[PDB]
């Protein structure tokens, strides 16, 4: 929801890795984790 | 039929049995969605949490190492900005567990931190670089500041990533847990127990709850064996929060002490290169709320006969095939001892 | 309607090197940057009034200062991106989105 009632508001999306969780030195998720776009409410 | 064992006649044909055979696997995954809710919003709050916290933390201390640069030493900014950003950069690199070695972290960052030290505050006056890089591993200008840095800052970020690697591990096996598919013998038991009623015409009648103690006990064999490894876990979490808030916030400190102390030996340095060249609190909460669901594996069987209708009395119920008057009486589970032996062993390595 | 004549390219910040970002439009009375969203402040606004050699109208041109810090603090879904509107006595014209990012 956006934070913010009146104006510029903000929602967040997140990414987790987790499906599946790297092992004994896996190579970890390339990019971004959390997404935020501006709204106005 | 293949699952309704015919006694008299049958008010249920053979797609009828179908339709009670898949409402019977998705009314055991709700219930195991149902039991393994709560924990698993539990470890995915603290797990968000843990991460923005750790991000906090790691953000002020790259805000004060700049600043400090900005007031004491204004002659190696704007390259200072550079070398902070990128050590700081691989340190939440390396939080989230990304391949950085800690000790390459520490020798780029004094690497890089030299040569502007030696052209703005010792010798004031591009390809020369690489020899101040080299002169500073060859003649140890920063002494033990490097080494101390190093260990400080290896032994507090390897705690918190297996940290987060076990709340990651166990958000994954608690997803798995109500994704269980079973054998085809417990599906048919499992429709006899729920539905088979309804295809003899009774309307409102329970299995009974001895009955449904051997089914659950019958198809769940594999699943209760995961309650050792699982118990173990907690406990091994418990271990590892018994470190690195602390450790980033004293850096700065330390990191004016070695430029004092590079800048101590300047009289020879300069001659010899010129001729070379809450947190706590939230942790302990969590573990003290985890360790009200150690039981988890072990009670899964009696919530999914508690939260099931069954008479508990074991009269006038349902035994499967029957109205009775009294009652008569592995790779996925492997896979996920497998994860928990091995984070076990993570865990108990550290602490 | 506002025509833009340099529209802003997407800038490459390196070694910590602020690279503005340049805009002209005419016919133009106001520019402003609508960096990721939101309004750029009026203080980072550079205006320059030009007037055209091919043709007597009044040309506008804006830069404005994109620092290293304004993007690694930047923690948005997108690149780092900024957009031009000019104003005219009929209406508003966008242009390009120049996305600023850390290479
Ligand atoms: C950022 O730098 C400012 C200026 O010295 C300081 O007041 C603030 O505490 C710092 N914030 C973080 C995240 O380090
Ligand atoms: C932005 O600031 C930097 C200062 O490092 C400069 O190199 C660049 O040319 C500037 N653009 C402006 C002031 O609009």
């Amino acid at each position: 929801a956006c934070n913010v009632r009146c104006g510029r508001g903000w929602q967040k999306r997140s990414r987790t890795c987790t499906n599946p969780a790297p092992l004994n030195g896996g190579a970890f998720c390339e990019g971004m984790s959390v997404q935020k776009i501006t709204c106005t409410a | 039929l293949q699952v309704c064992l015919p006694k008299g006649p049958t008010c249920c044909s053979r797609k009828m049995e179908e339709k009670y055979q898949l409402t019977a696997r998705l009314n055991m995954e709700q219930l195991l969605q149902s039991a393994s809710m709560e924990l698993k919003f539990l470890i995915i709050q603290n797990a968000a949490v843990f991460q923005e916290a750790f991000e906090i933390v790691v953000r002020h201390a790259k805000n004060y190492t700049n600043a400090m640069f900005k007031n004491n030493y204004p002659s190696l900014t704007p390259q200072a900005f550079e070398f902070v950003g990128e050590f700081f950069t691989d340190v939440s690199l390396y939080i989230l567990g990304s391949d950085i070695n800690v000790d390459d972290m520490v020798n780029e960052l004094f690497d890089s931190l030299f040569p502007v030290i030696y052209t703005q505050m010792m010798n004031p006056g591009l390809d020369i670089n690489e020899c101040l890089r080299g002169a500073r591993r060859d003649l140890k200008v920063f002494g033990s500041f490097p080494k101390l840095i190093m260990t400080q800052v290896s032994k507090s970020l390897q705690v918190t990533r297996i940290f987060l690697q076990a709340l990651n591990l166990g958000i994954e096996v608690i997803n798995t847990t109500d994704h269980l598919k079973f054998s085809k013998d417990c599906g048919r038991m499992l429709t006899r127990m729920w539905y088979c009623s309804y295809c003899q015409g009774l309307m409102m009648v329970k299995p009974c709850g001895g009955y449904c103690n051997v089914v659950m006990q019958g198809c769940m064999a594999g699943v209760v064996e995961i309650d050792k490894y699982w118990r173990e876990y907690i406990l091994s979490l418990e271990e590892l929060v018994n470190d690195m808030e602390n450790v980033l916030l004293g850096l700065f400190s330390t990191i004016h002490d070695s430029i004092q102390y590079v800048q101590k030996n300047g009289g020879k340095l300069t001659t010899t290169i010129g001729k070379l060249c809450t947190l706590s609190s939230r942790r302990r909460e969590l573990i003290q709320k985890l360790k009200s669901f150690i039981n988890f594996y072990s009670a899964l069987p009696g919530y999914i006969c508690s939260h099931s209708p069954v008479a508990e009395n074991d009269t006038l119920c349902w035994n499967g095939q029957e109205l009775v008057e009294r009652y008569s009486q592995e790779p996925v589970v492997s896979q996920i001892i497998d994860k928990l032996k091995h984070i076990n062993q993570l865990l108990r390595t550290m602490s | 309607l506002p025509h833009f004549i340099e529209e802003p390219e997407d800038a490459y910040i390196i070694k910590s090197n602020p690279i503005a970002l340049r805009c002209k439009a005419r016919p133009a009375m106001q520019i402003f940057f609508k960096c990721n969203g939101e309004w750029v402040h009026q203080n980072e606004h550079v205006s320059e009034e030009s007037l055209d050699e091919s043709s007597g109208l009044k040309v506008r041109e804006v830069f404005i200062n994109v620092t290293r810090q304004q993007v690694e603090d930047f923690h948005g879904p997108e690149d780092y991106w900024c957009q031009c509107v000019a104003w005219s006595h009929l209406g508003t014209s966008k242009s390009r989105k120049a996305s600023v990012r850390i290479a």
